[PDB]
């Protein structure tokens, strides 16, 4: 299935402040106006981005699966929230054809619409999100807020998901052009490439 | 092992730290250097990852809870966060500028004046103008033709024993 | 002035000559609160080797 993605996927690209300013910047994002892999399981492809959305109402969504061979004999990251915290690892579990050892890391800790990104730049991880609440992906802007980052390098080809509805992307090196209002919140964005006006 | 050998059988503990390094982030890392703060002076700064100079002083802009830095429209860094209380700090370049030697005729006298271009001299018969701050010249109230110029409507001659006035 | 005009005697005007800046006084250095130190205090302190 397939959908359209009309307006979404802006994360601020670095850590300054402006205000009242218009800026383009160069980056990976997710072109407007794109496909979203409608879905309601199994492993996808990691290009060079996601745009991991849902519209859960009881945590149905958990966490994820990482990882190029996605089993042992080469490492593969994890996140799962088990009713109790984020736990973390890069640990080589054997990883269950249908899932819901020597390891280098660890960390432990319709109404909702947990948007989320996640790049591999340098290998090590990256996070944005955005926990918005909603009353099938509605239009409207929001800017994504990084929460996260993980020092890993680990090599990451393919992902997976565990277990309403979620959606994915894929981002894509696009210029922008962005609208800081005075508070320095991402208020408005631009693709300098859809169309001619645009440009 | 018995507590009272010499010190050849007597037993050690031994611990062998093994540093190895990969293309890693590399986190295992000592603690880093952290000076006193102060404002209202030209000192040569570096928080936490970027350096420069300036005249720090505080603000009252409001970063967003996850934003460090500022920028101008001109891409120049403008504030900063500190660290350790997270107090917002702005950045002004310490002053700079220009020297202009005033002379009357010299065939007149071997008097000057000097207006130190756009300061405050109050770091830097002392008279403090809209074009820079004057030094070395009287203040009249009253108001004659220009003899020579100097910026934003101030003209300085040289009148009487004598002096130069502004 | 005078050696900056290549003359002798100058006459009535304003001239520049050099120029004014304001030298760095000091160093600072600011960094977060070092805290999370190593659990060497476990390796080198333990019971039973
Ligand atoms: C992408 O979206 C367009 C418009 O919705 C659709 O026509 C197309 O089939 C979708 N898939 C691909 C691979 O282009
Ligand atoms: C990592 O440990 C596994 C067993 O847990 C072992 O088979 C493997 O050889 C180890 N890797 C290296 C590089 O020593
Ligand atoms: C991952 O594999 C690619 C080629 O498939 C290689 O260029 C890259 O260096 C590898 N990265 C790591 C961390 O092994
Ligand atoms: C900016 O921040 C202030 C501080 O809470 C808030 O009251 C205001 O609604 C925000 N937005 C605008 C446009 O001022
Ligand atoms: C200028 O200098 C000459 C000699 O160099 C002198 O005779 C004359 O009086 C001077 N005039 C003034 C106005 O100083
Ligand atoms: C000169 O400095 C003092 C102290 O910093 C300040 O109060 C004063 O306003 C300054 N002068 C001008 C003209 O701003």
């Amino acid at each position: 299935a397939y959908t359209n993605s009309f307006t979404r996927g802006v994360y601020y690209p670095d850590k300054v402040f402006r205000s009242s300013v218009l800026h383009s910047t160069q980056d990976l994002f997710l072109p407007f106006f794109s496909n979203v892999t409608w879905f309601h399981n199994p492993v996808l492809p990691f290009n060079d981005g996601v745009y991991f959305a849902s519209t859960e109402k009881s945590n149905i969504i958990r966490g994820w699966i990482f990882g190029t061979t996605l089993d042992s004999k080469t490492q593969s990251l994890l996140i799962v929230n088990n009713a109790t915290n984020v736990v973390i690892k890069v640990c080589e579990f054997q990883f269950c054809n249908d899932p819901f050892n020597n390891c280098t890391f660890e960390y432990v800790s319709f109404k909702n619409l947990r948007e989320f990104v996640f790049k591999n730049i340098d290998g090590y991880f990256k996070i944005y999100s955005k926990h918005t609440p909603i009353n099938d992906l509605p239009q409207g802007f929001s800017a994504l807020e990084p929460l996260v980052d993980l020092p890993i390098g680990i090599n990451i080809t393919r992902f997976q998901t565990l277990l309403a509805a979620y959606y994915v992307g894929y981002l894509q090196p696009r210029t922008f052009l962005l609208k800081y209002n005075e508070n320095g919140t991402i208020t408005d964005a631009v693709d300098c490439a859809l169309d001619p006006l645009s440009e | 092992f018995q507590p009272t050998n010499g010190v050849g059988y007597q037993p050690y503990r031994v611990v062998v730290l093994s540093f190895e390094l990969l293309h890693a982030p590399a986190t295992v890392c000592g603690p880093k250097k952290s000076t006193n703060l102060v404002k209202n002076k030209c000192v040569n700064f570096n928080f936490n990852g970027l350096t420069g100079t300036g005249v720090l002083t505080e603000s009252n802009k409001k970063f967003l809870p996850f934003q460090q830095f500022g920028r101008d429209i001109a891409d120049t860094t403008d504030a900063v966060r500190d660290p350790q209380t997270l107090e917002i700090l702005d950045i002004t370049p310490c002053s700079f500028g220009g020297v202009s030697v005033i002379t009357p005729g010299t065939n007149t006298s071997n008097q000057v004046a000097v207006l130190y271009q756009d300061v405050n001299c109050t770091e830097v018969n002392v008279f403090q103008t809209r074009a820079g701050c004057l030094i070395g010249a009287e203040h009249v109230n009253n108001s004659y033709e220009c003899d020579i110029p100097i910026g934003a409507g101030i003209c300085a001659s040289y009148q009487t024993s004598q002096s130069i006035i502004a | 002035t005078k050696c900056t005009l290549k003359s002798f005697t100058v006459e009535k005007g304003i001239y520049q000559t050099s120029n004014f800046r304001v030298q760095p006084t000091e160093s600072i250095v600011r960094f977060p609160n070092i805290t999370n130190l190593c659990p060497f205090g476990e390796v080198f302190n333990a019971t039973r080797f």
